[PDB]
């Protein structure tokens, strides 16, 4: 469970991230099929070169989806409700995967945020990056 | 994969007694029922709406015996399993976009059938040289993935 | 996210499991210790040869317990409080190991239920270990 | 492990910037504030109660460096980690009673605190070569485990 100084410190770090939620999705990806390549078995459909239009299209809607969760981070369930049901039911990505893209979101937000990547808020981000796969997992069975 | 002499002759007398089509069948079977998520490689197969109509579909069984068939072949070669699945390895990468994960789940399933079918005398010892071959195949069958 | 199906597939199967819990745990941990020699590291104290009183008596806690949560399948959380505090606290097992337990009690469960072990009553138990799992790690940061 | 030319060439590079004490320290710390379970080997550094407490331990920073210093040492012999570990792969497992899950957890955090430090200098082909590099050194010292 997500505490209370959790929150606030997802909250401090994704409002630094601001307008370039976007590029770092994209950028998450990127780090995601190079450095963990069976994950590209998800998108064959997909011009996976580098900065593709699919790549940094798909990298905005995941950062999207993030800043919902963020906004809503005392209601995820509800929020991301769409989003579970997308995966769960058409996408079927295996939850092994939700743990790859985190690690890769993680690597870039703190190739990002020299003054606010702070042990505690290392923490607090694997935390809630963990809560949101639970989330986007919850439906599968 | 590096068993024992006691590992190895411990998976072949099982092995012996295995009817590949049917626990074919129901290892894939029982993965498209606990894991449905894997159902997403099989939408050709017809109707796996309820658990039995996965365990009695014909697409299905007929799939199962394939798998457990190649799996079968690699159990003569458990010195080279790399080797002996490279050609499906590539195959799975490139034309089928299969997540190795499904390999792992599936050797799962299959340690749990064997139980299941054999009682008792799928003994610890047993299941533990079974847990090595399958995490081995799963491996080999990895291997190629870029 | 136990279904009422789910929920009676579970009762069903612990049922039939009955006075043989205790035996059953000892087993799934045997099963444990030789398939995957890493979870060894938590038991340096114990003797874990085959027929080990101390895996016996560690078995009948382990079964134990899992009778107490089936007894209690809709308030888990609070049922198992005391195990999820020492779990988090105390014993810190990595997350990882209780996947590798949780499958040794399904091929032990499928290896003494021939009758029972159906691919739908294999599907809840599977849902249901998880969400033990995920109770007893619930409070690990 | 198995790199490219390039790959070497690159974790070389990016490694000869590192102040190894301070990268270690570091590494560790951020392990024990992640991933507060691994605390359970580490009773005796004294206070870990808080995030600063864990960061500014003179024991943790201590085993940082010893810990780091074995992984440098181990970049010099990227061809043969199982052997360059060996011994250390046995005292992790008979004496220590380490779950190798958590060298896999050290080296994610690894490469977060390389990010950290590096910035844009960690760019996505780099961090690949580097996750290969922490696996391979996980997977060696999870090697002699039984
Ligand atoms: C925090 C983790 C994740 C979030 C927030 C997320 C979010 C999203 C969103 C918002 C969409 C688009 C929905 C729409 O267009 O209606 C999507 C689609 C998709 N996601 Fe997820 N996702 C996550 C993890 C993953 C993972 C780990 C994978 C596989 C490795 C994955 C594979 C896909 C695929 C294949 C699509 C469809 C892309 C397309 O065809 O355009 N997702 N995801
Ligand atoms: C379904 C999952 C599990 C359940 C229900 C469970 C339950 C228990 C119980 C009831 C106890 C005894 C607590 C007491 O003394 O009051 C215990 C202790 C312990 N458990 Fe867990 N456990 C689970 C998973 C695991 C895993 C996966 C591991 C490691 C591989 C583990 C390692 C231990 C250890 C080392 C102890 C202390 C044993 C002793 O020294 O006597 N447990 N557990």
């Amino acid at each position: 469970v997500l505490s209370p100084a959790d929150k606030t410190n997802v909250k401090a770090a994704w409002g630094k991230v601001g307008a370039h939620a976007g590029e770092y999705g994209a950028e998450a990806l990127e780090r995601m099929f190079l450095s963990f390549p069976t994950t590209k078995t998800y998108f064959p459909h997909f011009d996976l070169s580098h900065g593709s239009a699919q790549v940094k299209g798909h990298g905005k809607k995941v950062a999207d989806a993030l800043t919902n969760a963020v906004a809503h981070v005392d209601d995820m369930p509800n929020a991301l409700s769409a989003l579970s049901d997308l995966h769960a039911h058409k996408l079927r990505v295996d939850p092994v995967n939700f743990k790859l893209l985190s690690h890769c979101l993680l690597v870039t937000l703190a190739a990002h945020l020299p003054a606010e990547f702070t042990p505690a808020v290392h923490a607090s981000l694997d935390k809630f990056l963990a809560s949101v796969s639970t989330v986007l997992t919850s439906k599968y069975r | 994969v590096h068993l024992t002499p006691e590992e190895k002759s411990a998976v072949t007398a099982l092995w012996g007694k295995v009817n590949v089509d049917e626990v074919g069948g129901e290892a894939l079977g029982r993965l498209l029922v606990v894991y449905p998520w894997t159902q997403r490689f099989f939408e050709s197969f017809g109707d796996l709406s309820t658990p039995d109509a996965v365990m009695g579909n014909p697409k299905v069984k007929a799939h199962g015996k394939k798998v457990l068939g190649a799996f079968s072949d690699g159990l003569a070669h458990l010195d080279n399993l790399k080797g002996t699945f490279a050609t499906l390895s590539e195959l799975h990468c490139d034309k089928l976009h299969v997540d190795p994960e499904n390999f792992r789940l599936l050797g799962n399933v299959l340690v749990c059938v064997l139980a299941h079918h054999f009682g008792k005398e799928f003994t610890p010892p047993v299941q533990a040289a079974y847990q090595k071959v399958v995490a081995g195949v799963a491996n080999a069958l990895a291997h190629k993935y870029h």
